């Protein structure tokens, strides 16, 4: 059509890499929001099926839970849209303007969650984090802001070392931070008084899929009594309810002897989630999946 | 003979199978001056156990001792009989005259244990004089060795558990733990310490006192605040009236209350028991084995009127004064004994070596 699957890639590449801060997420439904705005389509089927098939491309293009959550929430906002108004000219306007405030939203929603999540951390506390995140990068600036003194601890994510990156990001606003191997959480923990992670993905239950070393990290947080905080996007709320490991979709756990990339933490292992929305429990996101859903 | 002592007020329904009396009712009122079928000796210790003028397990076994010393010395043996059973024979009733001024304690059980094995074993052709003498000096040479060596060895051991800079937190009244941190204190350890008390007895505070006069640095609060400060806390250290075959640990009410708040704090739980407290018994609960203290003694004035105040009026109401409770083993991290650094499960060993 008006914009190729080539060109789809490109756009989203080239959005994803002139601005690194943004999030994949993101990039994919700005991605989204471009193509609906040159579609020069006349029916509301015809949209939704090129709209469906953008995203199945965009999802082979990266495997991230994020980017799916991202397109099934953009599929529902357009069936909201289409629900709304009937004329499909009178629709598309309303479905871009209300894209653009969407996409101010998801912008600030990041903002939001820092603002809300930084009260948590009290002075002189110990910090563990898995991964490199922007979201906790982010709170702990804003932490940091606040005229608060604490120590980090990091692990190095074998797979890849993100969590050097994350040490360095730390180091570059003077934050106390320490570099552990991935088989010292559990040593570590009793130093430390609270657990922040990021989740590339928030799944019906409450619980969250993210990097391979969250689940174990959970279970000894929770095996030592310490609170396990989330931070994450509204628009990773996925309808996904995986009963085991081996319940997440094989699409997720690989290309992104056996290598997995992701895991899920069952809400039971979770204290409170910290989203645009506000500070939730793990019972939250099932009724806000719910009333979206009608 | 010895009238039996009446059970005073009503007791709850889970605990009627033991005995409740008053602190004023004493017994001695119904027994002769000067006593006879009573040694003097045990009717003042029995009148200051039934006060409580002595409470603190050694105390109460080294006085109990000590009774049992004078009390050897006055005995003589009566014609056409045997010292080892006579004397067993006549120590019985002093006993339960004990008994029924106020229970005994695991200490004192273990004494009488072991002072019924001295005196069966002093021979037949042995002399009066020579076996009262070698009596009284297996009971001087047992307060030794099982008291002052071992309190002094369970001082060393835990020297080296306590570190500069750490928070412990010790519960009630024990010489054992006073003695542990005065003499860490002593040897140049720098740390402070977090004295929890409890109602009605309030023995914490004794434990206080010793801390200012040793220069170390203490905080005091009740009980239910524990879960308050055991943020900052980094080992909880508690005295232990008895351990028991299965592992646990029989102590003052509110230590398994208080070793449990400390595991839902990730803090280490350190017993600190000398090896002649341990029991053969087994218990599970503090329900089939346990001691009922004076009812009226949970009465207090809080501001000008007593709620307490004539309380066996109203019929359905029942007030309990529970004296021990039972620690689970699975709540105790180390036990620290004369024999070394052990865990709870080593203490059925423990009662294997030392018999034999």
């Amino acid at each position: 059509g008006p914009m190729d699957d080539k060109e789809l890639i490109e756009y989203f590449k080239s959005q994803m890499k002139e601005d690194p801060d943004m999030a994949s997420a993101v990039a994919a439904i700005r991605t989204l929001l471009e193509f609906l705005k040159r579609d020069k389509g006349e029916t509301i089927q015809g949209l939704r099926a090129n709209l469906t098939s953008a995203i199945e491309t965009l999802c082979g293009v990266d495997s991230s839970v994020a980017v799916s959550s991202g397109g099934e929430l953009f599929l529902r906002f357009i069936s909201l849209a289409s629900l709304e108004y009937s004329d499909y000219s009178k629709c598309k306007k309303i479905m871009i303007e209300r894209g653009e405030l969407f996409l101010r939203r998801i912008s600030l929603s990041r903002n939001k969650i820092a603002d809300l999540c930084h009260t948590f951390i009290k002075d002189g506390a110990t910090i563990l984090t898995h991964a490199y995140s922007r979201v906790v990068l982010r709170v702990l600036e804003a932490a940091v802001a606040a005229k608060k003194r604490f120590s980090v601890y990091v692990t190095e994510s074998q797979p890849d070392l993100s969590g050097k990156k994350m040490a360095k990001a730390l180091c570059h606003l003077n934050v106390p931070v320490t570099v552990v191997l991935d088989a010292a959480v559990g040593y570590i923990m009793e130093k430390a008084d609270l657990v922040i992670v990021g989740a590339e993905g928030v799944v019906e239950n409450g619980g969250i899929i993210n990097k391979i070393g969250t689940n174990q990290m959970a279970v000894c947080a929770k095996a030592q009594n310490k609170p396990f905080y989330v931070v994450a996007e509204s628009f990773k709320f996925v309808r996904l309810f995986p009963l085991n490991q081996q319940d997440v979709p094989d699409k997720f756990k690989y290309k992104a002897e056996e290598h997995p990339w992701v895991d899920y933490t069952a809400p039971s292992l979770i204290t409170l989630l910290f989203t645009d929305l506000g500070v939730l429990t793990p019972s939250a996101v099932s009724d806000e999946l719910i009333k979206l859903y009608l | 003979q010895v009238p039996t002592r009446k059970d005073y007020g009503s007791k709850v329904s889970l605990f009627s199978h033991l005995p409740q009396y008053s602190r004023q009712n004493s017994l001695t009122q119904f027994m002769s001056i000067p006593s006879s079928v009573i040694h003097p000796a045990m009717v003042r210790l029995g009148l200051q156990y039934s006060q409580g003028l002595v409470s603190g397990s050694n105390a109460r076994c080294i006085a109990l001792l000590r009774a049992l010393q004078q009390v050897i010395q006055d005995y003589t043996t009566p014609p056409n009989e045997e010292l080892s059973r006579d004397l067993v024979n006549k120590l019985k009733p002093y006993m339960s005259f004990l008994t029924q001024c106020r229970p005994l304690s695991a200490s004192m059980h273990n004494a009488i244990k072991f002072l019924n094995k001295e005196i069966t074993s002093v021979g037949s052709s042995k002399r009066e004089e020579e076996a009262k003498s070698e009596l009284r000096a297996a009971i001087d040479r047992y307060v030794q060795e099982k008291i002052v060596l071992a309190a002094q060895a369970i001082s060393r051991f835990a020297y080296q558990k306590i570190s500069n800079g750490d928070v412990i937190l010790v519960y009630g009244c024990s010489s054992l733990v006073s003695r542990i941190l005065q003499e860490a204190w002593t040897e140049g350890r720098r740390f402070r310490v977090v004295v929890v008390d409890s109602r009605p007895w309030l023995e914490g505070r004794h434990t206080l006192r010793s801390l200012v006069h040793a220069g170390v640095p203490a905080s005091y609060l009740l009980i239910p605040a524990a879960s308050y400060v055991l943020p900052e806390v980094s080992k909880v250290l508690l005295g232990a009236h008895a351990l028991l075959a299965n592992g646990s640990v029989m102590s003052r009410v509110g230590t398994a209350q208080l070793a449990l708040v400390a595991r839902a704090h990730n803090v280490p739980v350190l017993v600190c028991c000398e090896t002649y407290k341990f029991c053969e018994r087994v218990q599970t609960d503090a329900f089939v084995s346990n001691e009922l203290d004076d009812p009226d003694d949970l009465q207090c004035k809080r501001g000008e009127h007593v709620a307490l105040a004539n309380w066996q009026n109203h019929a359905s109401l029942r007030l309990l004064n529970l004296v021990y409770d039972v620690t689970p083993p699975e709540l105790v991290d180390l036990v620290i004994t004369e024999l070394g650094m052990i865990p709870c499960s080593s203490v059925p060993v423990v009662l294997r070596v030392k018999s034999s």
